[PDB]
């Protein structure tokens, strides 16, 4: 099962069995849920950045509920009602099953180097962002509890400038 | 690709379908199908080629992207905004930021050149619909060598070479400069006169008085 997705830091992480075995019958699998994950979290921590300088200024609920109004980071998931995020996801997992814009078509030729050179970096590249993402809920989560537990108060504790 | 240096270009980017062909296309989203995306007036026929069409794209940003840095700098420097309207000095000459220039200006002027462009794209498509072969940014008659209005463009061969070559440049940079303008005025709230003309001063926190000397 060594495929790409390794490199200098490891030949092949799997310091359990996980990895022999189910060979090619769970390690393409393994591949597509790896990729959702990362892209997904990479996703995540672009979001968190952006609500804190710009704002789209929609009314969500038409109305009140405006966007320039609800807290960014996990507040906003105690915010947005059970149903709303419901329908959000909804869309997402109709765009899931159809493709619906989101580039639809069209990656490119992309020759077999590049183009496996260019799958290995953005597997390296989500991976990161899930421990990106994985820091920044746990200081969020742990300054909403004793309001600066973690001392350094503002939610984005590196980029200074934005806080 | 010596605009990337050390690195290669698409397995087939060309060297002379466009006069800015030095190489760079990282992504180099050239190699991509670039046909009409989501219907884009569709032909099959000549129907350019698509790097050729991206080359039209960036020939267009890049056109209004120069004209927008002058309608940046002009209302401010160059006169003054000579706005000079009958009456209603907001709207016109006084908002000399240009943000809030348009946040002021009515829509009748806004229609106006939206209807202005919208003829102007009109005929680029009248044109390029029916101009296959080399589309060539969708030249038409605009400033040709024919040239559809006054001093019909009278030039030479590797004089026009060397005119392609300028506007693809100064384009390409006023699409960065344009760029710069707008998050500058935005991220200050204030226009280019304003901050450019403090900096080429002395603050008046410290001026060392006048010589008052004897
Ligand atoms: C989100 C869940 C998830 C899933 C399904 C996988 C799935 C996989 N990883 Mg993996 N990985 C993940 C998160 C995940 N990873 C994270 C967060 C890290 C950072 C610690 C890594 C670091 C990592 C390394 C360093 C390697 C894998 C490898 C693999 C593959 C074989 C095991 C398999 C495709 C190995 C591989 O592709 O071969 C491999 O070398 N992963
Ligand atoms: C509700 C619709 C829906 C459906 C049918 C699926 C279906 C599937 N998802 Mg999925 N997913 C969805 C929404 C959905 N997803 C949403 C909203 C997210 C968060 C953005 C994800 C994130 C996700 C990951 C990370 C992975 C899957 C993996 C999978 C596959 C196992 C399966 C094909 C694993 O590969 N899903
Ligand atoms: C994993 C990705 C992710 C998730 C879950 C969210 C989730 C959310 N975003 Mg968000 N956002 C994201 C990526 C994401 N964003 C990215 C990549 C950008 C930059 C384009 C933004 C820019 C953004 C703005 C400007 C605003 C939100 C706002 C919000 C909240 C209201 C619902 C909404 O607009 O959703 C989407 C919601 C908690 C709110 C609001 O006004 N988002
Ligand atoms: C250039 C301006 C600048 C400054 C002054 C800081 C300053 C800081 N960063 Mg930081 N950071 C910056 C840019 C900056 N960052 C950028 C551009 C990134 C993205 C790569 C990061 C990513 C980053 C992380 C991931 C972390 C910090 C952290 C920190 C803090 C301790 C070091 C400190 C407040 C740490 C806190 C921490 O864990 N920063
Ligand atoms: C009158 C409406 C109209 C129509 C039919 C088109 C049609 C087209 N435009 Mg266009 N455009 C318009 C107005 C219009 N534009 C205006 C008002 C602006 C400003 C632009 C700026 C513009 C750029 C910058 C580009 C196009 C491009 C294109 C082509 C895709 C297509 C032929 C692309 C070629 C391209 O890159 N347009
Ligand atoms: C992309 C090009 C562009 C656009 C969209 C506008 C748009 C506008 N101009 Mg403008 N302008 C431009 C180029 C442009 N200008 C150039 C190249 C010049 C130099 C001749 C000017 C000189 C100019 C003056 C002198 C004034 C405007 C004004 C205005 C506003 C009416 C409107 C927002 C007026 C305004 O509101 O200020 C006004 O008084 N413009
Ligand atoms: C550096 C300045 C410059 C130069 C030398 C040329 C030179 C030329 N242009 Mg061009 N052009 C320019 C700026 C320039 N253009 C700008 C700023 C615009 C937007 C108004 C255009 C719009 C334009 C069109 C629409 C057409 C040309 C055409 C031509 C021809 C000749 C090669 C023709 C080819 C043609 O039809 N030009
Ligand atoms: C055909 C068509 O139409 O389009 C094409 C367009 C194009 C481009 C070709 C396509 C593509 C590929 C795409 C879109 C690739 C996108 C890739 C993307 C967007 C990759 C982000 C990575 C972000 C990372 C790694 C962040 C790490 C962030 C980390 C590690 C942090 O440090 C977070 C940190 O947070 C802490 C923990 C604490 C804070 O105090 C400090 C900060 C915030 C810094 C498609 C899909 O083919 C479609
Ligand atoms: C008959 C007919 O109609 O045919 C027409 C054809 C045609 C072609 C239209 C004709 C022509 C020629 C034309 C129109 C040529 C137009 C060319 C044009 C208008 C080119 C602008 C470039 C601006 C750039 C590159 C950016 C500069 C500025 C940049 C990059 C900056 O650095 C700005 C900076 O500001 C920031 C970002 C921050 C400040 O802190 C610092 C400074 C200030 C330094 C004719 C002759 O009229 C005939
Ligand atoms: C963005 C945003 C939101 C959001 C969001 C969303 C949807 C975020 C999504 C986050 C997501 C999708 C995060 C995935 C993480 C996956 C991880 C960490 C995996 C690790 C796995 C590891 C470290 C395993 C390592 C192994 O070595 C082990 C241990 C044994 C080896 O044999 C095998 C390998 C090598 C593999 C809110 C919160 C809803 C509201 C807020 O306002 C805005
Ligand atoms: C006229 C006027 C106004 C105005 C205006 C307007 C509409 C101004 C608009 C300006 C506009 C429309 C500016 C576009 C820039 C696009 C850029 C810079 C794209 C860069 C893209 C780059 C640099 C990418 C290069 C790539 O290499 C990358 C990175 C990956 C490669 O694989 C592929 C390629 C080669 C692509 C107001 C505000 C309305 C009123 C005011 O009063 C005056």
């Amino acid at each position: 099962e060594n495929e790409i997705g390794a490199l200098a830091p490891t030949g092949f992480f799997d310091p359990a069995k996980l990895s022999d075995g189910i060979s090619q019958e769970k390690f393409d699998q393994y591949r597509l849920a790896e990729l959702k994950h990362g892209r997904a979290a990479m996703l995540a921590v672009l979001g968190y950045v952006a609500p804190e300088t710009y704002r789209f200024g929609y009314d969500l609920i038409p109305g009140e509920l405006s966007t320039r109004d609800i807290p960014n980071g996990v507040a906003a998931l105690n915010a947005i009602p059970f149903g709303g995020w419901v329908q959000m996801i909804a869309f997402v997992g109709t765009v899931e099953a159809y493709g619906w814009f989101t580039s639809p078509t069209g990656v490119l030729d992309l020759p077999a180097d590049i183009l496996a050179k260019r799958q290995t970096s953005e597997l390296q590249h989500g991976r990161l962002a899930m421990l990106a993402f994985l820091e920044l809920i746990r200081h969020d989560s742990q300054n909403l509890a004793q309001p600066g537990f973690d001392g350094y108060d503002n939610l984005i504790t590196g980029l200074p400038f934005l806080y | 690709s010596p605009r990337a240096l050390p690195f290669g270009s698409a397995p087939a980017t060309l060297d002379g379908s466009l006069v800015g062909d030095v190489g760079f296309d990282p992504i180099g989203f050239s190699t991509a199908p670039f046909a009409s995306f989501n219907n884009p007036l569709y032909k099959e026929g000549d129907f350019m080629s698509d790097l050729e069409w991206l080359r039209e794209a960036e020939l267009t940003h890049g056109r209004i992207a120069q004209l927008a840095v002058l309608g940046f700098i002009w209302p401010a420097l160059f006169g003054t905004f000579p706005g000079n309207e009958n009456f209603g000095g907001a709207d016109a000459f006084s908002y000399v930021n240009p943000l809030e220039a348009i946040t002021h200006v009515p829509d009748l002027a806004i229609y106006q050149i939206v209807g202005g462009m919208a003829w102007v794209e009109y005929q680029r498509v009248i044109r390029i619909k029916e101009q296959g072969k080399n589309r060539v940014s969708g030249d038409i008659g605009l400033g040709y060598p024919g040239g559809w209005n006054p001093f019909n463009l009278n030039y030479s061969p590797e004089e026009y070479a060397e005119k392609q070559l300028q506007e693809i440049k100064h384009c390409r940079l006023a699409m960065i400069g344009a760029f710069g303008l707008f998050f500058q005025a935005l991220n200050s709230g204030t226009d280019i006169v304003s901050q450019l003309s403090p900096a080429f001063a002395a603050p008046d926190y410290a001026a060392k008085a006048g010589y008052f000397l004897p």
